[PDB]
């Protein structure tokens, strides 16, 4: 039974990071939660009880992003030290150090097959890397400003990138060609983007307090979600699909916002964090939302909805 | 005469990351900040790393040790706090933080206060309590210097912020120096008689223009400890849509010059052929330590070395 509105409540608060928490990612098998911090550390927790599992170390500066491989065995991290790192989660060892970007790496993701990694950087480029060898396969002159997010589509044939230059770009993975450029009347910085689960839409956040669901092939904005505060930080956003169709996002008023995807009405606002909520994640099978907050908070919270 | 004495890179680092330096209280040892936020203590003659401490999670831009060896000021690139005051006596710890001040200096006569800068605003803190004693800013008199750095005068009774002269006692701006460049906000000459604001040398008493020094354009300056020679280095131009690999990458160009501290006439021009990150001298004005970046645009990272020269 899909509820009319969700009913998320706080169940766990995960402490341990000593600086702002930048990202939280549920492993695809639903067993684990990975968090990256400005404290240069990755941390692995139990997805359901929040039990601390381990710390993964190696980066020399803060970490912006982390991403699971499809089999939940590997992790890729993008750091301000200009590198990405591929990690064995079980051993916590750095398997590879992807070097190539000339400045901070902000975003990273595996493709569905997980043989490739895509990264975006402050250096305004997008890079496609071979996971096995760690060598950079392609360097796309993607934008004329820092790249805020990169994401593969369901079958890995398309990449989507967002940039402070106000543009979203759809790229052909195999050929590296830019297939589409989404522009808006105004071009406020695009602080986040990702494909929808079906792959036909992209969810793009702009630093004007707005989330937008786009049909990128046609370049039409289908849905707009507002009510939250987002002018400064690149806040991650999610499609929640396990108990109703929701859009979930952090906010600069320290709340987690949840909208009805179809109607665009706010259906819930989770309170508890004491600073900007910059990252949220939705468990792959259960109605669980992980949220992470910045320097004045430093904690991860798990919310569960019985509806 | 700048006779080479020693040279050394960061130990156990394929990409040496020295970014700033200052001689420590203990003779023969140099403090160096790094691009990974570390403060390291090195033997300047042997090149051996003696110590390393974590200070920030971003690169250190500037530091200053107090004269008595008990305190250290650091400023980072992109971390919280942005600047910090550390204790160096016995154990190394953080005494205080200055959250969003991108640059900090000690007071000069009595070093019981810190002056930090945030944009056009100056903050004056007490070293002991760490409390912000003063916030100096006037929108009427502001100049909006892009590289503004607030600073005390030698007797700590005057402050210079955004090209505005402030009386500390009354917290009242006494005079605005006109804006003749976009970046440099000026400093006090150690003689306490004049102010050096980019290419303009103003008299403190009469506000007359004492000197036009075109060679000081966009320069940061530091004096020997007898106040008789002034080293100046030109900041790296920021251009606009300049090539990547050229964007920032070093705070200064590859040259620094020496000036007679009384008539501001040139003495020597040294082009080390490597972008400069920082330079300093010891209390006795015997040596000049300079952080110089070797490498190429090919490099995605700096590869700096510290060179020690004999002050002729």
């Amino acid at each position: 039974p899909t509820p009319v509105k969700p009913n998320y409540a706080l169940k766990f608060t995960l402490a341990g990071h000593t600086k702002a928490v930048s990202s939280v990612k549920f492993s695809p098998n639903g067993e684990w939660l990975a968090s990256s911090s400005a404290d240069k550390l990755i941390k692995i927790w139990g997805a359901y009880d929040g039990k601390f599992e381990k710390t993964i170390s190696g980066h020399k500066l803060g970490i912006s992003d982390v991403a699971w491989s499809s089999d939940s065995n590997l992790l890729v991290s993008a750091s301000d030290d200009k590198t990405l790192k591929i990690w064995d989660v079980s051993s916590g060892k750095c398997l590879k150090t992807l070097k190539g970007h000339s400045n901070y790496v902000f975003c990273c993701n595996f493709n569905p097959q997980s043989n490739l990694i895509v990264s975006g950087s402050f250096d305004e480029s997008v890079r496609i890397w071979d996971v096995k060898t760690g060598k950079c396969l392609k360097t796309l002159p993607a934008h004329s400003d820092p790249v805020s997010a990169v994401h593969f589509n369901r079958d890995g044939s398309l990449i989507v990138s967002s940039s402070y230059d106000g543009l979203c770009r759809i790229w052909d993975t195999a050929s590296g060609q830019c297939l589409k450029t989404l522009i808006d009347d105004d071009n406020p910085p695009v602080s986040f983007v990702k494909f929808s689960p079906n792959g036909k839409y992209i969810l793009a956040a702009t630093l004007d307090n707005t989330l937008k669901l786009w049909d990128y092939s046609k370049g039409k904005c289908l849905k707009t979600y507002t009510g939250h505060k987002n002018e400064k930080y690149c806040i991650f956003a999610n499609f929640s699909v396990t108990g109703g169709k929701w859009i979930v996002s952090g906010s600069e008023d320290n709340l987690v916002y949840i909208w009805n995807l179809q109607t665009k009405e706010i259906v819930q606002k989770l309170q508890g964090h004491t600073d900007v909520v910059i990252s949220t994640a939705c468990h792959p099978t259960e109605n669980i939302i992980a949220s992470a907050a910045l320097e004045n908070d430093k904690t991860i919270k798990l919310w569960k909805s019985d509806c | 005469a700048f006779r080479p004495i020693s040279v050394f890179r960061e130990a156990n680092e394929d990409e040496s990351g020295f970014t700033c330096c200052a001689f420590s209280a203990r003779e023969r040892f140099l403090m160096l900040g790094t691009c990974t936020g570390q403060l390291k203590l090195y033997n300047v003659f042997s090149g051996q790393e003696e110590a390393s401490y974590n200070c920030h999670n971003s690169a250190i831009t500037h530091l200053e040790p107090s004269r008595d060896g008990s305190l250290l000021l650091t400023s980072a690139t992109w971390s919280q706090p942005l600047s910090a005051l550390w204790g160096m006596k016995s154990v190394f710890d953080m005494k205080h933080s200055f959250t969003e001040d991108h640059y900090v200096e000690f007071s000069k006569h009595s070093q019981d206060r810190v002056i930090g800068t945030k944009g056009d605003i100056a903050h004056i803190y007490d070293i002991q309590t760490g409390n912000k004693l003063l916030t100096l800013f006037n929108p009427d008199l502001a100049n909006n210097y892009k590289r503004n750095c607030a600073t005390f005068n030698p007797t700590d009774d005057l402050v210079l912020n955004d090209g505005v002269l402030w009386d500390v006692r009354s917290a009242q701006a006494i005079h605005k120096f006109d804006k003749f460049n976009m970046n440099i906000s000026g400093v006090f000459h150690p003689n306490g008689l004049e102010v050096i604001i980019n290419t303009e040398i103003w008299d403190l008493r009469t506000f007359h223009l004492l000197h036009t020094v075109p060679a000081l354009d966009q320069c940061r300056v530091v004096f020997n400890h007898t106040g008789t020679v002034m080293y100046g280095a030109m900041l790296q131009a920021d251009d606009e849509d300049d090539l990547m690999e050229e964007r920032m990458k070093s705070p200064f160009g590859s040259s620094f010059r020496t000036f007679n501290a009384t008539d501001y006439k040139p003495i020597a021009t040294i082009d080390v052929k490597r972008n400069i990150f920082d330079l300093c001298t010891d209390t006795k004005d015997c040596y000049l330590a300079v952080i110089e970046n070797q490498g190429s645009m090919d490099a995605l990272n700096m590869d700096t070395v510290c060179r020690l020269y004999e002050v002729g």
